[PDB]
């Protein structure tokens, strides 16, 4: 029951199919992105980052949430392909000027009060 | 009551009440409520499934003729199970009138795009999607319109913080503009202004 | 057409909040206490959701109050505690709820000020 | 001002200064408040 | 009422001067420190106390609508003077 | 290696703690008479389950469920932990 | 017009808590007779007459007289201060041997 | 039943007989404007702001005093009611001074708000205003008498709640004034509350003067640690600094009041603060260092010693999280010498039964008793809100109070049975008339202060009081849930420590002098270096430089109660949690985080990494410590009485004398209050007249 | 008071840029007309609603009257 209306997919199988299609499109786009934006990363780095972004949301079990995630990923792909994005936008995925924040207890205790 | 109080208009109030009754009788499938505000502003609450029929009837009917869409926006009310309130404002030039149509949705439920009924909605629905995250089904070209490229989240939502989560600055080592977690030299100072004494008895709620 | 989704509601991956501000945060759901400097009770009608206080420091220039907490100002208003709990749950925030405290009904009696044999009699008026 | 002189006050500047930006006489902002938290001062004598 | 700290820095009306070990003094090297020289506490301390032949006096700071809100000062205590809470002027009844 | 403390978390009005309650009503007194130096902390429990806790040297602990135990079962378990067994 | 009399007390060498005041033995007999009229447990009701009695022996009411009445009746001193400052026949300052009071209300005016 | 039906604006409601019009309007959720009515004071009826129209009645009635009559129809928004409110506001504002920009009441003024909501927007007053001279009633309450609207709330509070008759009205009519008529200091442990109840800026806080406005403040709802009552408070902050402390209404505990130490000792949080870790240099002087160095030194000393050598003393302001963390850390080195500065008898049941060391009746219960016996304690200074509850019962329920101890002034009349502890035995045997008094009492209550327990004969005193309770129980039977036995605590950390298995008292330290000592906020001066061997390693953790700091080898700066989310258990056994208002200053850290980091450095890492995990461990040890605001407990008085009958320690001849003999002693008691300049001013004011 | 002034509304014929330019020029002329009327018809009186719970009072009233000061304070905070 729970009486919900879908966006595109009726169960997780169709949602997974759409996820795979979007992943294929991003995988094909990465080399062109590296060429056009004149990025100093490799194609391997770009595809690894695409996989990491996809795996960030691997725990989702709602087909509607997956449909919205695919819609957002398609929005980002359309944005990248048309060059609406600049090199700064593409490089924002890699956080190159962010100092690594530690995760163990002792370093956090040393730096400050935040957990 | 004369010099400083806004005058009333009962004729327009009666006309709008009668027309609201008219609209409700013609479309019982979707119309849930009809209201006439004290300053003569007709409001019609409907079911989401009736977004396209209602508007179509309102813009096409001989006695309606609301051929112009002033604006279309959304309101976020987190306490409601259906978070978002979709508000259409329509103007009739033939009858020199205005009408407001309201419906509801939540985060995961699409609303039918009304680009077919009104061409003006295109950018309005894109803006609602960008600011609030409300998806519109069958929209020609749905994408962000106001926010920056790659911006995460929807700013107009009540939960979103006023200054957001990231800022921008130019970094010389990478020779480009970078986005970093927001740090503020001076924090925005939250004021508590609400008076502990009630202002308007006419709006008092039952004590539950 | 309806698809009968079976799972609990969860929208964290769509809100765009950085994960640090989803997992390490604690919200408080409460009806705010009446300000003891006044007698009005109109600010004790609705439920509030607010986040935990984070570090504030002193700006080296001008000595202003600096923060790095983006949720340090966010306050949400709800009709009932159930709505607040549902919002916090669907947004993925750990919460602490406090039951609403109401003043107990008190038996007032002006004439008690002038009791024949009781301790309640006023020594002044 | 020759026919309508301004009112005289003893705190009004007797010598006008121009825009002193980009000059060793420029304004430099600073906090005008005093220290908020005082720290404990350990005793100067040995404890044993 | 200006006066310098042991470091040679002027002390403001507020009383704040950077401490000897405070690095922030570096912001004044090759520049100056802005200090207003007309101390209000000293200037108001020079005004003569006004003698009035009534128990309650009124003050509006002078200038009518150009001063402060008008207030009424009781002058029954003879051990002290009535001080305006806006302007700082002092009033007393003719005593002794 | 040895006992340092005992903790008995019993729930005030749940049926599954009833027998444990009887123990404290009758058999706790003489058990404290026999063990004047052993801290037997009697504490109140939330709707989950009754429990007994034993602490050993260098902070080693493990617990035993007392759900639906009768008073004799409770004192048998307590003498088992109090003796060089289990 | 305005009253003129102050309703605060400031100690003076002639009017302080150590100003000598005490009832005469005859006045103590009268105080006992006054106290008896009221119901037991309601002894304060004698604040109004006994205070007056003090003024009838001393001429006026020094702060020590108010303290003595408060201690005799076991009433908090601030209650006696309230009574003394409320009623206009109580003299909290010395008066002349003869107190001339001329009426100036409308029928008399 | 006995309910009568009345109508508020044509709407039916059922009310109890004798209910005032104001309360009936409140039943439907309408608030009648007021200035002089306070639901915790006696009705006055003087302000006249509450006047309302009753249908078919020509005269408006005062809603705060008039009892509703059956079939009445209140009309709270009629023209008559509105015009009454407008006229009364006009008369109130006629003589009021134009002081809002300089008044501390500015954004929090009931007069301002009700003028905006119910009054007119204009003045037609064309005369001069009255002005009155200021009164000086001490260093805590600033007085600006011109602002007074003559509500008389201060007079009713002082007379009825505080128990003092210093305030009053002198003169009459327009010239009537509120004051003391003489130079007197209104000094009492509940005095500051007259600032809260005064609706105008006539009575304001002197320490708080001019510092902040209400709209800029951030409100953090928290708990007080200045005593064992656990009063609910609001900490108001602005830009990372604590502005002031306000009461928060809790019906069960402190109502809407707080003691003066709870209200005015917060400035001590800004003085003598430990901000950085410190170690002893080569010359034996304390010098700043990093966290890593200090933790490494402490961990080295911890690794070498174990068992009986390692010991810890907990102070008065420690929280349950830090206590359990320290307990686990010392257990990992096989140490059980974890003690408190406050002594509780360990004989018989001891800490074994929660009922034995708690105020079983509770604060709320005092309202249901008719006889109370207090032994060796001063309720007024050890627990001012508890004494306020006792006076409330004494005033409204004719509660009879008797005391065994020095004849301290409790602000209400009681029966002084004496100060000899042997009298307790005389009551227990039955030769005293008070034995008969307790025999016939339906809800007898016996309260023993923890302060009395500090002396050497305390185990005997507890046995005698338990004997009195047992005699009452066997003679009258058990009525049900009454719990005659009660223990009154004065230290915030004591009940949680006892709940955690900590051994009360410092006796085990003297029995087994340790080599490594952990002073966890312990500033009582109980254990000095004369009571310890040489080369003893003393580690102090806390937020203030006090008795315990300058005698230590390593100093670890901790967080005060305003800078952490920590759990405290009051005298009732109720568990409450504080919230972070501001972060700890400098390099100071959360106490349990200090202990956990130290455990990691020494190799025996504690299982918990977050606050929820440490509270899960807290639940594992004592489950009642995570049930915030729950006070239900099981009575085990019979078992504890049996276990107490074993030993027969002899009673001392020394008369029962409390530590807080007089008001001056009340102010400076703990490290936060000892660092407060406001408390120093209060002490100077109560010792020196001026 | 737009119902009390007289002006014409320019109307185009072709819907192009040229027609929109002519409309704006004529609109400028009609605004001159309306301004002329407004100049000749300005009445006397106060400038804000005589309701101090909405509009701030005058400064002289704010410095003389208690209600005016209270309303100034509350309206500006
Ligand atoms: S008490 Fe209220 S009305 Fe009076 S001056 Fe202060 S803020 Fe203004
Ligand atoms: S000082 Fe405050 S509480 Fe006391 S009478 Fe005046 S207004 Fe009322
Ligand atoms: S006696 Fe003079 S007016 Fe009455
Ligand atoms: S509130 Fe009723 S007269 Fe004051
Ligand atoms: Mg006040
Ligand atoms: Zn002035």
């Amino acid at each position: 029951g729970t009486s919900v209306k879908p966006i595109f997919s009726r169960d997780m199988n169709e949602a997974k199919r759409r996820v795979r299609e979007l992943y294929r499109a991003w995988y094909r786009e990465v080399p062109n992105t590296v060429h056009l934006f004149q990025l100093d990363i490799s194609v391997k780095q770009g595809r690894d980052k695409v996989r990491e972004m996809f795996m960030k949301n691997a725990h989702v079990t709602d087909p509607r949430v997956v449909d919205l995630l695919v819609i957002k990923g398609k929005m980002e792909l359309e944005e990248t392909i048309n060059v609406w994005k600049q090199r700064t936008h593409i490089m924002r995925f890699f956080h190159e000027t962010e100092a690594p924040r530690p995760t163990d207890f002792l370093s956090k205790f040393y730096v400050g009060h935040d957990p | 009551t004369r010099p400083t109080i806004r005058p009333r208009n009962d004729v327009v109030h009666k006309q709008l009440s009668a027309f609201g009754q008219y609209v409700a009788e013609i479309l019982p499938k979707y119309v849930q409520q009809v209201q006439v505000s004290c300053f003569n502003e007709l409001e019609i609450f409907i079911h989401p499934d009736g977004v396209i029929p209602v508007l179509t009837f309102l813009r096409d009917h001989t006695n309606a003729q609301f051929k112009s869409l002033a604006d279309l926006t959304a309101v976020d009310v987190p306490t409601r199970q259906n978070r978002f309130e979709i508000v259409y404002n329509l103007l009739s030039l033939r009858f020199n009138s205005r009408i407001r149509v309201k419906t509801y949705t939540d985060e995961l439920t699409p609303i039918e795009s009304s680009v077919t009924v009104y061409k003006a909605a295109n950018w309005y629905e894109r803006e609602i999607w960008d600011m609030f995250g409300v998806f519109f089904a069958n929209h020609p070209d749905l994408r962000r319109i106001l926010t920056d490229y790659g911006f995460e989240g929807h700013p107009f939502r009540k939960d979103f913080p006023l200054s957001g989560y990231v800022e921008l600055r130019y970094d010389d080592e990478v020779k480009r503009v970078v986005a970093e977690p927001v740090e503020l030299a001076q924090e925005f100072r939250k004021f508590d202004l609400n008076s502990p004494w009630e202002a308007f008895p006419a709006y008092r709620q039952p004590p539950e | 057409q309806l698809i009968a989704v079976d799972e609990k509601l969860d929208i964290t991956t769509l809100t765009g909040v950085p994960e640090e501000h989803i997992k390490t945060r604690k919200v408080r759901i409460f009806v705010p206490a009446r300000n003891n400097m006044q007698s009005g009770v109109n600010n004790t009608k609705k439920w509030k959701m607010e986040f935990d206080t984070r570090e504030r420091w002193e700006n080296p220039l001008m000595g202003w109050s600096s923060t790095a907490d983006p949720l340090s100002n966010l306050v949400l208003t709800f009709s009932t505690k159930e709505d607040a709990v549902a919002f916090a749950e669907k947004n993925g925030w750990s919460f602490d709820v406090e039951e609403r405290k109401v003043p107990k009904p008190k038996s007032k009696s002006y004439g008690a000020n002038f009791s024949w044999n009781k301790r309640t009699r006023v020594s002044t008026k | 001002p020759t026919t309508k002189p301004p009112t005289a006050r003893k705190y009004i500047w007797t010598n006008h200064k121009f825009n002193v930006s980009g000059t060793p006489q420029q304004y430099v902002p600073y906090s005008t408040t005093r220290k908020k938290i005082q720290e404990w001062v350990p005793p100067s004598t040995p404890y044993k | 009422g200006v006066r310098t700290s042991p470091t040679g820095e002027k002390v403001t009306h507020t009383g704040q001067a950077y401490d000897d070990g405070d690095y922030r003094r570096v912001r004044f090297s090759d520049r100056q420190k802005e200090v207003n020289e007309n101390f209000a506490i000293d200037l108001i301390a020079e005004q003569p106390v006004s003698e009035v032949g009534s128990r309650v006096i009124s003050c509006d700071g002078g200038g009518g609508a150009l001063g402060h809100p008008r207030v009424y000062i009781n002058l029954d205590k003879e051990t002290k003077t009535g001080t305006c809470g806006y302007c700082g002027l002092q009033f007393r009844q003719p005593h002794h | 290696l040895g006992l340092r403390e005992i903790r008995i978390h019993l729930c005030q009005r749940s049926p599954g703690s009833q027998g444990v309650r009887d123990f404290i009503e009758k058999r706790y007194v003489e058990l404290k008479k026999a063990n004047p130096d052993l801290p037997i902390l009697i504490r109140e429990c939330s709707d989950v389950q009754p429990k007994l806790w034993a602490r050993y040297a260098f902070g080693q602990e493990k617990n035993v469920s007392l759900n639906n135990f009768s008073a004799d079962q409770v004192t048998r378990t307590l003498e088992n932990v109090l003796s060089g067994k289990a | 017009g305005a009253g003129g009399a102050l309703f605060v007390h400031r100690d003076t060498p002639e009017n302080n808590p150590d100003t000598p005041f005490d009832f005469t033995p005859e006045n103590y007999k009268r105080i006992e007779a006054i106290v008896k009229n009221y119901p037991e447990g309601h002894k304060a009701a004698a604040v109004l007459p006994v205070l007056d009695l003090a003024q009838r022996q001393n001429g006026w009411l020094p702060i020590s007289a108010m303290n003595k009445v408060a201690e005799i009746l076991q009433v908090p001193p601030m209650r006696v201060y309230e009574v003394a400052t409320f009623y206009t026949m109580y003299n909290r300052k010395p008066v002349g041997k003869y107190h001339i009071q001329v009426c100036t209300t409308t029928p008399c005016m | 039943s006995n309910l009568i039906e009345v109508f508020v604006d044509g709407q039916s409601v059922m009310v109890e007989p004798g209910t005032t019009v104001l309360q009936a309007c409140e039943k439907v959720g309408m608030q009648i404007p007021r200035f002089c009515y306070h639901e915790r004071l006696s009705v006055a009826g003087n302000c006249r702001m509450c006047l309302v129209e009753i249908e078919k009645a020509p005269k408006v009635v005062a809603a705060c005093a008039m009892p509703v009559m059956k079939g009445w129809n209140i009309l709270t928004n009629s023209e008559k009611s509105k015009k009454a409110r407008e006229g009364v506001m006009e008369f109130l504002l006629a003589n009021h001074p134009l002081d809002c920009p300089i008044c501390d009441q500015g954004g929090e003024c009931d007069l301002q708000d009700q003028s905006m909501m119910f009054g007119s927007d204009r003045s037609r007053f064309l005369e001069g205003k009255r002005a009155v001279e200021d009164k000086n009633i001490g260093p805590l309450v600033k007085t600006i008498m011109t602002r007074c609207i003559q509500c008389t709330r201060c007079i009713r509070f002082a007379s009825e709640i505080a128990g003092v008759d210093d305030l009053g009205t002198t003169g009459r009519g327009n010239d009537m004034q509120v004051g003391t008529y003489i130079e007197k200091m209104f000094m009492s442990e509940l005095s500051g509350n007259i600032i809260d109840i005064c609706p105008v800026g006539a009575l304001t806080s002197k320490p708080y003067a001019f510092t902040a406005r209400p709209w800029e403040t951030r409100k953090t709802e928290s708990i007080d640690v200045m005593d064992a009552v656990g009063s609910n408070i609001v900490v108001s902050t602005r830009t990372g600094e604590v502005m002031r402390i306000l009461p928060r209404m809790h019906e069960d505990i402190n109502e809407e009041w707080i003691s003066d130490k709870t209200r005015f000792a917060y400035d001590g949080l800004k003085r003598q603060r430990l901000t950085q870790p410190m170690i002893r240099n080569e010359k034996g002087l304390l010098t700043y260092t990093t966290w890593e160095d200090a933790l490494s030194r402490v961990a080295g000393m911890l690794q070498s010693f174990q068992g009986n050598d390692v010991a810890a003393i907990a102070g008065g302001l420690v929280d349950a999280e830090a206590l359990v963390a320290l307990k686990d850390l010392l257990n990992r080195v096989d140490s059980d010498s974890l003690c408190t500065e406050e002594v509780f008898p360990t004989a018989g049941a001891g800490t074994d039964l929660r009922s034995n060391y708690l105020l079983n009746t509770t604060i709320a219960g005092v309202e249901e008793a008719d006889v109370i016996l207090l032994v060796g304690t001063n309720p007024r200074f050890e627990a001012p809100l508890f004494n306020a509850r006792i006076r409330k019962s004494w005033l409204h329920n004719d509660l009879k109070v008797a005391l065994i101890g020095s004849p301290v002034d409790l602000t209400y009349r009681y029966d002084h049975l004496g100060d000899s502890p042997k009298i307790l035995q005389d009551i227990a045997s039955g030769n005293h008339p008070f034995s008969q008094i307790l025999k016939e009492a339906k809800k007898p209550m016996v309260v023993l202060g923890s302060s009395a327990l500090q002396r050497s004969d305390g185990t005997a005193i507890l046995a005698a009081v338990s004997n009195i309770a047992q005699n009452i129980r066997l003679s009258s039977g058990v009525t049900g849930d009454w719990k005659v036995m009660n223990i009154l605590h004065r230290i915030a950390s004591q009940v949680a420590a006892l709940d955690l298995g900590y051994k009360p008292g410092v006796e085990a330290i003297r029995k087994n002098p340790p080599k490594v000592l952990f002073l966890l906020g312990a500033d009582g001066g109980c254990i000095t270096r004369q009571d310890l061997p040489k080369d003893c390693f003393i580690i102090y953790q806390g937020h203030h430089g006090d008795v315990g700091a300058p005698m230590a080898d390593v100093i670890l700066p901790g967080a005060a109660y305003t800078e952490k989310s920590a759990t405290y258990v009051n005298t009732e056994g109720r568990a409450q949690q504080t919230k972070v208002a501001v972060t700890p200053p400098g390099l100071a850290r959360e106490d349990w985080k200090i202990i956990r980091a130290l455990s990691e450095i020494a190799g025996m890492t504690l299982p918990y990494d977050t606050l929820d995990q440490v509270r899960s461990r807290l639940e594992e040890v004592s489950p009642n410590l995570v049930r915030y605001d729950d006070v239900e407990g099981a009575n085990y008085f019979q078992q504890a009485n049996e276990l107490s009958k074993l030993v027969n320690q002899q009673l001392l001849a020394d008369p029962l004398v409390p530590p807080q003999l007089t008001i001056k002693d009340f102010y400076m008691t703990d490290s936060i209050s000892r660092a407060s300049q406001t408390m120093a001013k209060c002490v100077k004011a109560v010792t020196e007249g001026i | 008071v737009y119902d009390q002034v007289e002006f014409d509304v320019p109307i185009g014929s072709r819907g192009d840029c040229y027609d929109r330019y002519l409309c704006r020029v004529e609109e400028m002329r009609q605004s001159l007309r309306i301004i002329s009327q407004c100049l000749n018809k300005m009445p006397p009186g106060e400038i804000k609603v005589d309701d101090a719970k909405v509009s701030p009072p005058k400064r002289a009233e704010m410095k003389t009257s208690m209600e005016s000061l209270i309303h100034h304070f509350k309206l500006y905070t």
